């Protein structure tokens, strides 16, 4: 899953 | 601390010179100088102190990542014994990565959290919070797991109901946020509706606000929406 | 040393994990370890001494470029003046790197080298003396640049004399020496044509005996056979 | 330059 910062 | 003789301007200028030089546990430990001199983050020093820490821990989560799958497998049927090792290399890369966590969480405590009073500086530190307990949880298996998922999730929500009363739809702090917090949902809390719910309503509601956007802008907000609409691929 | 009250096979196990798990500095210290305990290397052990320590030394050596070339333009005509700090920083990391060096050095030097009578140990440790010598050259401006040089030149050249005489043409450590000793004559000892000779003459020599190899012996030669004619490609 | 081990 995309999470941020990267 | 070891920054102590070293000028706040001088931390802030190596910290941004160790990210150009893919450098950044000297990143994270220049921006802890800096936070330890007591003043306030501006919005640039903030984005410093989130990218290096993120960095830190990305490394040793993905680690932690590959040496527990590693221990699962030994720890099958048919599988043969090998010792402690495993175990015991896995628990020095979590105990790390719970000391990174710790040193932000205590940085956020000591005293960034109760000396930020704009929405933009309570809103980015409470999603910080929310996101360091949140890879605590991620290692947790002991009798506090429990109270450090409800610590990431406090932390969220506080940051949730600032960032509605305070920021447009389409700000990218409060879409980060929401982007997160809807990971800590389906990962963590085991609550996948909720997840996608929240991914949803968060990118409906920021489509609606580009239009007021500069060109600029709608090129920051549109890149955090399509992370949430890559999330939602997956998720359904 | 840290690692003295651990088993020399659960510290080879360890460096197995921590290669995997993308933490050679963890890597390279349960090497270290390893090779405190005082018995020789076998040559899986060699090849993960060697691994861990180029990953750590090459972090330090791009941070190290990307930081010199900051400083060098800082330094030159219509530049604006930036305090010490760019020149503080580069000389941290250089400091570290030399470091590093130093340790590496110090283990072939105590006792490596010394007690490797095979062609392929005593081949492989004085490579990679040359090595780490060559990346001291690469930071050296001091009284003692020359004699740095001169310290890779002469383990380089004793790994070649005896890699000729022991090794085929083909064996892939006698290649990567050529290969780096080749790169050390282009780039530090400002020797192209030496450079471009040492390459072209160990790629025809390999060439002439790739028909005596098993099909895996010629992939691993042909890899490293390719390199040098990248170099050749880059230099030509 | 290309060197070895990587
Ligand atoms: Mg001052
Ligand atoms: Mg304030
Ligand atoms: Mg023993
Ligand atoms: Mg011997």
């Amino acid at each position: 899953s995309h999470t941020l910062p990267c | 601390g070891a920054m102590g003789s070293m000028e706040r301007a001088s931390l802030i200028q190596k910290a941004k010179l160790a990210e150009q030089a893919e450098r950044y546990e000297d990143m994270a430990a220049f921006m802890k100088g800096a936070v330890e001199k007591g003043e306030e983050l501006s919005c640039e020093e903030r984005n410093l102190l989130s990218v290096a820490y993120k960095n830190v821990v990305g490394g040793q989560r993905a680690a932690w990542r590959v040496l527990s799958s590693i221990e699962q497998k030994s720890n099958e049927e048919g599988s043969e014994e090998k010792g402690p090792e495993v175990r015991e290399y896995r628990e020095k890369v979590e105990t790390e990565l719970q000391g990174v966590c710790d040193t932000v969480l205590g940085l956020l405590d000591s005293h960034l959290i109760k000396e930020a009073g704009d929405a933009e500086s309570r809103v980015f530190y409470l999603k910080m919070k929310g996101d360091y307990y949140r890879y605590l949880a991620e290692v947790a298996t002991g009798d506090d797991k429990k109270r450090i998922i409800d610590s990431a999730r406090s932390a969220y929500q506080e940051a949730m109901d600032i960032s509605k009363k305070e920021m447009p739809p389409t700000n990218p702090i409060r879409l980060g946020l929401a982007l997160l917090f809807s990971v800590f949902h389906y990962e963590i809390a085991n609550s996948p509706e909720e997840a996608i719910s929240l991914a949803k309503t968060t990118f409906d509601e920021a489509m609606a606000d580009l239009h007021t956007l500069s060109e600029d802008s709608y090129k920051d907000s549109t890149l955090i929406m399509q992370l949430l609409r890559d999330n939602l691929t997956l998720w359904t």
